[PDB]
């Protein structure tokens, strides 16, 4: 009856309403690749704009939730904004009541808990976005925590998201198999961008441009994004590798 | 289909639950109300269901105030809510302005109450899920328009009438009224008129243990005729129907 | 929206009968047997658990027997989960009575209060009622020992001997033949065990699956001692009465 | 046709059927009229209210009103009168309503 | 099923009620937004349904703050509710932070509001698209907000029945000027592509409305284009389509 | 087709997928005229006039007006169907035949 | 919560009110007959069942006021809620107006409890009908009223509700006259015993009789008293 | 119909016992047999 | 089963109903005056489906 | 039936059907025709009685001494809307020391309807108002649909047989706009306008109800023998 139309349990014990949320985040066809450097965390994501009449600069999916913590969104942009707004509010609040800015771990856990509550309520629809939170914390180092629409999250050595993310997994797996460590041993953050772009080309078979890329880098104690001019320096630097 | 909602339409174009309520007035026993400019008389069929019934403490005649009378027909559980509010309304006007309320003004106040169904509609405090199932014949006297008789719907709409009957015998009563009403009917000629029309729609014998009369006069106020006087008039009908 | 997924859970049937209450009585028949017998010196409460296992610790469990106050304990037959709410409501209510009158709550008052909650849930809110039946053993000065059964609708009925839960009919019929008013707590202990051996919910009745409790005025100076027997003290009485 | 949901679409096409009309369950005053024809044929009370019996009935077909008149006749014969009153028809309507409503 | 409400969902990613609501906007009036160098120039096709109507006395252009034009299509009451809400948001920003609301900030707030009604079945989704922009301290910007709760930057946008014609010529307008064009010249170009988007509405007759917020002309205030300037735009568009 | 499963609907099932909208304002007038062409046709009647007053009407709805205009004509005992009759015929297919007052007048 | 559990029907009814009245039909039979000097409410008890202590088992007649008694038919869960609200109201009248409540006042009050939940949504009406009877202060006029879950109330010379109310009522047409009630208290009491002995039968075990006499004199006639009355009627008949 | 059965079941019982007489007590046993599977406990499900 | 002009009028039918005036329009009107139909260029009706 | 019983839904065509149903209250309702010049506005409503004993129902409500509204649909709904306009008129007097502009009061009325169309358990208001008044920008004539949308015209109609009235007003359109300072002519033309809304309902002086508001005339409802100056 309503075991697939609201968030109540079925005879299977599996919530069909929740499953549908994960079947809408891959329909925007945005891939992400996120790697932990030795001093940084770099995340690159697709930014396919097929129109002359959309301004590509304002088409974005990397939202700065703290000054140190970036968030990259795979899935629909209404739900992205709502989850960004809520996350920013909480991160500010944490500074206010605990006297230091919210960790990546706990910010992930907080959105995770709200996602469960949104699938507890039968009239509230969960936010159907996969959120990757990249940072460099001083108590956790370079970190990636990835929350999902259900309310599950875990840490990561590296992670990918999108429909074609299995291909990305193959590259990352080889990289950390050979190195025998959970991060990239590269001490320049710029070259971790260069590496990330290389494996994106390998995985998807797609040759990238500066207007198909959007790059976020968390270094120690600051988060910035590269502009398309800076991303072009990296694309020229692939030829110099 | 079109009544599962708490306020819903209706491919006809007018609210559906309200429509049923209007066709539930017919279920109630006949209430007749004849207005002249010499006073307004209200007669009602009380209904006797058993001789074990005590029917002389049962009536469908209710005083709103001294200068306003009411006769109720339909489902009378609903009218209990409405009559209390009406009494309060009348009193409020004399509290606030030390003045007698108009018959029109009082009717309009009870109409405002009648629309309170729905549980998500408008800005007002909703306290019903369905409309009332009772129609009123508010009679009265104000000094600004003389004697007045209004018929108030469970819809929250009202018409001024010179004679209106509602209830079971609504159609057969009103058939007579269209021809037999005129303005040269005096209070007492109205009074015998009520009993003649009530006899046709009376499903028992016409007598005073299943009929109750009441007037509303400026001079004597709202007086409910005792069963002695009601009985007397009924016997005087049977004489004048043998004068034909 | 909200009205879409509601089916009007608590309403009458054409017979007049409340769907959820009818359903609730089925789920109490799933739950184990609980018997109460009122002696002329106490009340014996004896219940057979609806769960038993060799890995289940049943030696600290008191999953059916719970003390509401010092002179009133209950046995539970129904959903343990649902019962837990009423059990802590009862504790609050009994303590509230003690706070305000400095007198111990009579058995009648406490049972009536719980009953009102169960009625209330089907009356409004769309809430499911508590699907439990309790047997209250209680002492009070005025009526002495009082025995009561409550049903999930929210109504209480006095008894001298009664059974709820599984095998209510079978237990009742045996009680009718054996019960006498000259019975003591000693005799009532033996009767309860024998009745549970003929209404057993598997193929064996054991001490470890028996919860047992009395309220006896055999404590000195006319005082009442509630004793909830441990399963090895039950075992002692199991060899005494010759079940084993 | 009783139900026009039992008639073939070839038949329904134009020329075969150029008007479509639903017969309506007759109104209360309209039943006073259907009753009037049967009651004038029957030796009855003069000054009878037809409109009183039709008030008492809910929506009933004219065939029912024909049966009720026969039925009232029967109860009139039982008391040993051959001239009926409004009273025999009060009875007659009660019989039919309770009788038929339940089933067919 | 999965189409009864808006918090049913489907494995297809569709939400149904919201997609249905866009159909009202797609049968709404033609409305355009041109991103110019100095500002933005809005123009809206206003259908003339009868000769009984009073010309230029019914508007679909309501100003928000003193510097944000907002023009919308779809259900007019619903859009007037959305604009009513955003006049409060502008006032709130002005109260708290003592500045007229920036155009990117204004977009953020509206997107949240429209998000809320697709997350609950006890309220109904919106079915309007608004096109709003203006001149603030970070430059001129242009945004169109979908009833889904999605917005982007736009170098040109359109909505309504005649969106096909408008968009095709907005591509050519950005190919005329890839380095962008004046707000003043864009008056005459806004006229031209409303006239071409009235060839989707050529069973009907129309009144041309043009409004602007540009630094160069109106000094960062949103005003209406009227008088001789308006008539010049009409004459321009007339000769081009002839 | 929105009800129906989309597997059946694909290419080679069905190739072209062709929508039939309602008639528009101008289209209504053409469908009215041909219906009227069948009967006596006169300069009194203007099909465009009748097309603008009808709203959201397909040939099935438009046809009911035309026939119905010629029954008023029949009763009146006319030999030529006049414009007014068509105008009166519109309002019987509509939701009104009501001149009733209760609470929706 | 406000989602309708009472909603208007196309029959001009609410379904649950019709259902409510069938719930009272299945209930036990209460008879009310008033003399010229008493009210008598006798009711059917379900005390046939063995292993029952009737001291601690609820009665089917509960006094609300010193001179106002209330009997009930239908659900026993529902009835206690009406009995508690009625009592609280009675003491309020003493507080602010002085004097105990009139019988008529209580009749209207119970009716108004039923009324509220009939009209409002999120609530069902009760399935309980009452016979409210008694005296007013400084009055020797017996009062016999019936309230029903519709929200309507009616006074009666005699009345009966509960199972086989038609049968008892038919008996009362010949054994009670509107003109002449039972002259004495004792003939009123024996008439109510006589009416119960039709359907209820089965000794004085299930027969209860409560008599209220003018101005707060409530006596309950035990089974022993009833047994004597039964035997006399049986022998005479 | 069921009166007809009860009277016959009461002869059967008394024939079983080998006693010529038919008791009042006998008849109760026959009531028990006929009524047996008509039991209703949802009668005190509504009432209690 | 077949009959031959049986004597029944509208007096003997209880009430006048809308469905009777729709019968008058199919049956009487073209029989009495097929002239008016002809001049009009409306086809005369001869088909009726009766259901209820 | 899933979008025709609920007010909180769409509707595969982007509609709500409850609003279309509410527009059928206008069809079956009574008729009123409004026409204005620039100096006077006029509402001419056709009153309808139930029966001979019954009175005729006033279809024009005086909202202010410069404002009036007239119904053409659901009567209980008009009593909600009429009060709301008065409340806001007094708010304008209180706060801004100003008459409530007709243009402003249409937009307020619009959004008041909107938020009950949004909410579940709500309703669209099936009354159609024609709202005249005289403000500081002259005469105004607004048409209020069940949608809530307000539109400004020099002549409009709502109710049964509105089409005949609008044809009459489109012909005489440039006559009546250029007659100014003479309320009488505008009123006479409104009687003739609503004579095209008839279908053998006739016109009498107890069916004709006129109300005007001018530059120098307050809101006043003429009835009885004060409409016999035009019949």
């Amino acid at each position: 009856g309503y075991d697939r139309h609201i968030t109540i349990f079925s005879p299977e014990g599996r919530l069909y309403q929740v499953e549908y949320a994960f079947k809408a985040t891959n329909q925007t066809n945005i891939n992400s690749l996120a790697v932990r450097g030795k001093d940084c965390t770099v995340v690159i994501s697709q930014k396919k704009v097929p129109d002359k009449l959309l301004d590509p600069t304002t088409v974005s999916y990397i939202f700065c939730i703290s000054r140190t913590i970036g968030m990259v969104v795979n899935g629909p942009i209404p739900d992205a904004r709502n989850a960004a707004l809520r996350a920013k509010a909480e991160a500010a609040e944490f500074r206010y009541k605990y006297g230091y800015d919210m960790p990546c771990d706990v910010l992930a856990k907080r959105m995770a808990n709200l996602s469960q509550i949104y699938t507890q309520r039968a009239y509230m629809r969960p936010l159907g976005v996969i959120l990757t939170f990249v940072s460099v914390d001083e108590e956790l180092g370079p970190s990636i925590y990835k929350t999902d629409p259900a309310g599950y999250y875990v840490g990561y050595k590296a992670t990918a998201t999108g429909p074609k993310q299995q291909e990305i997994t193959t590259n990352l797996e080889n990289h950390f198999k050979k190195s025998k460590i959970d991060h990239i041993n590269e001490e320049s953050w710029e070259k971790v961008v260069e590496f990330a772009i290389t494996h994106m080309i390998d995985a998807l078979g797609t040759e990238f441009s500066k207007n198909d890329l959007e790059v976020g880098v968390a270094t120690k104690d600051k988060f910035f994004t590269l502009s398309a001019e800076n991303i072009e320096e990296r694309l020229v630097a692939i030829a110099e590798q | 289909e079109y009544d599962r909602g708490v306020s819903t339409f209706s491919p006809e174009g007018r609210l559906f639950q309200v429509e049923y309520s209007l066709e539930a007035i017919k279920l109630g026993s006949t209430a007749i109300g004849i207005a002249t400019k010499e006073g307004v008389v209200l007669g009602v069929e009380k209904r006797a269901t058993s001789p074990l019934l005590e029917s002389d403490s049962i009536e469908k005649i209710v005083e709103i105030d001294r200068h306003i009378g009411c006769a109720m027909s339909g489902l009378t559980a609903d009218a209990r809510s409405m009559i209390e509010h009406a009494r309060t309304a009348a009193v409020t006007h004399n509290l606030y302005y030390d003045e007698d309320i108009n018959v029109e003004s009082l009717t309009q106040s009870v109409c405002d109450l009648a629309l309170r169904f729905g549980e998500g509609a408008s800005g007002e405090e909703r306290l019903m899920s369905r409309p009332f199932g009772v129609a009123l014949l508010i009679a009265g006297h104000d000094a600004d328009d003389g004697y007045q008789l209004f018929h108030a719907e469970p819809s929250g709409t009202f018409y001024r009438y010179n004679a209106k009957a509602i209830g079971s015998g609504s159609e057969g009563a009103q058939a007579e009224l269209l021809n037999e009403w005129h303005s040269s009917l005096t209070l007492k000629e109205a009074e015998l008129l009520v009993l003649k029309i009530l006899k046709q729609v009376m499903e028992e014998k016409l007598d005073e243990n299943n009929a109750q009369l009441s007037c509303i006069t400026k001079q004597d106020g709202f007086k409910i005729y005792d069963n002695e006087k009601t009985a007397e008039l009924i016997k005087e009908l049977k004489e004048k129907e043998a004068a034909e | 929206g909200s009205r879409r997924y509601d089916s009007r859970t608590t309403i009458f049937s054409p017979e007049g009968r409340l769907y959820q209450v009818e359903y609730a009585l089925e789920s109490i028949s799933h739950a184990g047997t609980a018997i109460g017998i009122m002696a002329s010196d106490g009340i014996v409460l004896a219940a057979e658990r609806k769960v038993t296992s060799t890995l289940l610790e049943q030696d600290t469990s008191t999953e059916k027997l719970y003390k509401l106050n010092d002179k009133i304990a209950v046995a539970v037959a129904g959903l343990t989960a649902d019962a837990e709410i009423l059990i802590n409501t009862a504790r609050i209510h009994a303590q509230n009575y003690l706070k305000t009158y400095n007198e111990d709550i009579p058995v009648e008052i406490l049972v009536r209060r719980l009953s009102d909650i169960k009625q209330g849930y089907t009356q409004h809110g769309g809430l499911r009622p508590f699907g439990v039946s309790f047997i209250y053993a209680g002492y009070d000065d005025r009526y002495g020992y009082q025995l009561y059964t409550s049903n999930p609708s929210g109504n209480y009925t006095g008894w001298k001997a009664i059974s709820v839960g599984a095998n209510t009919s079978a237990a009742q019929t045996l009680l009718q033949m054996d019960y006498k008013d000259d019975m003591k707590v000693d005799d009532a202990i033996e009767l309860a065990l024998k009745t549970l051996s003929k209404t057993t919910d598997s193929s064996a009745l054991t001490y470890d699956r028996l919860e047992f409790a009395t309220i006896r005025k055999g404590a000195n100076d006319g005082e009442v001692y509630q004793k909830i027997f441990k399963p090895q003290e039950i075992k002692d009485i199991l060899v005494k009465t010759g079940i084993t | 046709t009783n139900r026009p949901n039992t008639l073939d679409p070839a038949l329904l096409r134009p020329g075969r059927i150029d008007r479509k009309v639903e017969f309506s369950l007759p109104d209360l005053e309209g039943r006073a009229n259907i009753f009037r024809i049967h009651s004038k044929s029957m030796s009855v009370e003069r000054g009878i209210r037809w409109e009183l019996i039709s008030r008492l009935c809910p929506n009933s077909t004219g065939a029912e009103l024909r049966s009720v008149c026969t039925e009232a006749g029967m109860f009139a014969i039982r008391a040993r009168r051959k001239v009926a009153t409004e009273k025999d028809f009060l009875k007659a309507v009660d019989k039919v309503i309770s009788g038929y409503k339940k089933f067919s | 099923g999965y189409d009864l409400s808006n918090s049913v969902f489907s494995p297809d990613g569709r939400n149904f009620q919201v997609e249905y609501a866009v159909k009202a906007v797609e049968n709404g009036t033609t409305s355009i937004g041109i991103k110019c160098n100095d500002g933005v120039v809005f123009a809206v096709e206003k259908l003339i349904t009868s000769k009984l109507l009073v010309p230029q006395k019914n508007v679909k252009i309501q100003v928000v703050d003193r510097h944000i034009g907002c023009v919308y299509s779809g259900l007019i009451p619903d859009g007037r509710h959305l604009v009513n809400r955003g006049r409060e948001e502008a006032a709130s920003f002005k109260k708290l932070y003592k500045t007229p609301i920036p155009i990117p900030a204004f977009a953020d707030r509206l997107g949240q509001y429209v998000q809320a009604h697709t997350l609950y079945n006890s309220v109904r989704p919106f079915g309007v698209s608004t096109i709003f922009g203006g001149v603030d301290k970070n430059g001129a910007h242009l945004y169109m907000l979908e009833p889904s709760g999605s917005y982007w930057g736009y170098k040109g946008a359109a909505t309504g029945k005649g969106r096909q014609s408008a968009k095709a010529e907005l591509e050519k307008l950005v190919d005329h000027h890839p380095e962008g064009l004046s707000a003043r010249e864009a008056v005459k170009q806004a006229a031209k592509i409303i006239y071409l988007a009235h060839e989707d509405n050529k069973e009907k007759d129309f009144e041309l409305e043009i409004s602007w917020c540009s630094l160069s002309e109106t000094n960062g205030l949103h005003k209406f284009v009227k008088g001789d300037l308006l008539q010049e735009a009409i004459d321009f568009a007339q000769k081009e389509i002839n | 087709v929105d009800v129906l499963d989309p597997a059946l609907l694909r290419s080679g099932r069905l190739d072209r997928k062709i929508e039939f909208p309602l008639p528009s304002e101008d289209s209504r007038a053409q469908i009215l005229q041909i219906h009227s062409r069948k009967m006596t046709t006169d300069d009194d009647i203007n099909w465009q006039e009748l097309a603008r007053s009808t709203d959201e009407f397909n040939g099935a709805q438009l046809k009911a007006v035309t026939v119905e205009a010629g029954m008023i004509a029949l009763r009146n005992g006319q030999s030529s169907v006049k414009h007014e009759d068509f105008v009166e015929g519109i309002s019987e297919v509509q939701a009104r035949k009501s001149k009733s007052v209760s609470f929706y007048a | 919560y406000d989602r309708a559990l009472s909603i208007f029907s196309p029959d001009g009814h609410i379904f649950q009110v019709e259902y409510a009245l069938e719930a009272v039909k299945r209930g036990t039979c209460a008879v009310g007959v008033k003399g010229k000097n008493c009210v008598v409410l006798g009711c059917e008890r379900r005390s046939t069942l063995k292993l029952q202590d009737t001291r601690i088992t609820p009665s089917k007649v509960s006094k609300i006021d010193s001179h106002v008694v209330l009997s009930f038919s239908g659900l026993n869960a529902d009835s206690r809620i009406l009995i508690e609200k009625a009592r609280v109201e009675a003491q309020s009248h003493r507080l602010t107006l002085e004097d105990p409540v009139t019988v008529e006042y209580l009749t209207r009050y119970v009716a108004g409890v039923q009324q509220r939940y009939t009209q409002s949504g999120g609530v069902r009406p009760f399935g309980v009908s009452t016979l409210i009877a008694g005296f007013d202060p400084r009055d020797d006029e017996p009062k016999l009223y019936q309230t029903e879950p519709s929200g309507i109330y009616s006074s009666w010379s005699a009345q009966t509700i509960g199972r086989n109310s038609k049968t008892v009522r038919e008996f009362l047409e010949k054994n009670y006259d509107r003109k002449e009630p039972p002259a004495t208290v004792e003939e009123c009491v024996k008439l109510t015993v006589r009416s119960l002995l039709e359907v209820v039968q089965t000794g004085a075990k299930n027969i209860e009789i409560t008599v209220v006499k003018p101005d707060s004199d409530i006596v309950a006639l035990s089974s022993e008293e009833i047994n004597q009355y039964v035997t006399q009627i049986e022998q005479e008949k | 119909a069921d009166i007809q059965a009860m009277c016959t079941e009461a002869g059967l019982l008394a024939l079983r016992e080998r006693r010529m007489q038919v008791t009042a007590e006998d008849f109760k046993q026959a009531k028990e047999r006929v009524m047996k599977n008509k039991v209703e406990e949802n009668l005190e499900g509504l009432y209690l | 089963t077949v009959e031959e002009k049986p004597d029944v009028t509208y007096s003997d039918v209880g009430g006048c109903k809308d469905q009777i005036e729709k019968l008058r329009e199919v049956v009487e009107l073209p029989l009495l005056s097929p002239e008016r139909f002809a001049t009009l260029g409306i086809d005369p009706p001869k088909g009726i489906l009766l259901y209820g | 039936n899933n979008y025709d019983g609920d007010t909180v839904t769409f509707s595969p065509t982007g509609r709500l059907f409850q609003v279309e149903y509410a527009l059928e209250a206008i069809k079956q309702g009574s008729v009123t025709v409004g026409l204005r010049s620039n100096t006077h506005a006029v509402l001419v409503a056709l009153k309808r009685n139930a029966d001979e004993l019954s009175s005729y129902q006033k279809k024009i409500i005086k909202c202010d001494e410069h404002m009036g509204l007239s119904l053409a649909g659901l009567a209980p709904d008009a009593r909600v809307l009429s009060n709301y306009l008065r409340q806001q008129c007094n708010y304008s007097s209180l706060v801004f020391n100003r008459k409530l502009a007709v243009e402003r009061a249409g937009h307020l009325l619009c959004d008041k309807a909107q938020k009950n169309t949004q909410s579940y358990g709500g309703r669209p208001y099936g009354v159609g108002l024609l709202i005249i008044g005289y403000d500081k920008s002259g005469a105004h004539l607004l048409e209020f649909q069940p949608s809530g949308n307000v539109t400004e015209l020099y002549g409009t109609a709502i109710g049964a047989r509105s089409q005949g009235a609008k044809t009459y007003l489109e012909r005489t359109l440039d006559t009546f706009i250029k007659i100014d300072g003479n309320p009488d002519e505008l009123i006479k033309a409104g009687v003739e306008a609503i004579s095209q809304s008839l279908r053998d309902e006739s016109l009498t002086v107890d069916n004709l109800s006129i109300a005007i508001v001018g530059k120098d005339t307050p809101f006043t409802i003429y009835d009885g023998e004060a409409v016999a100056k035009y019949i």
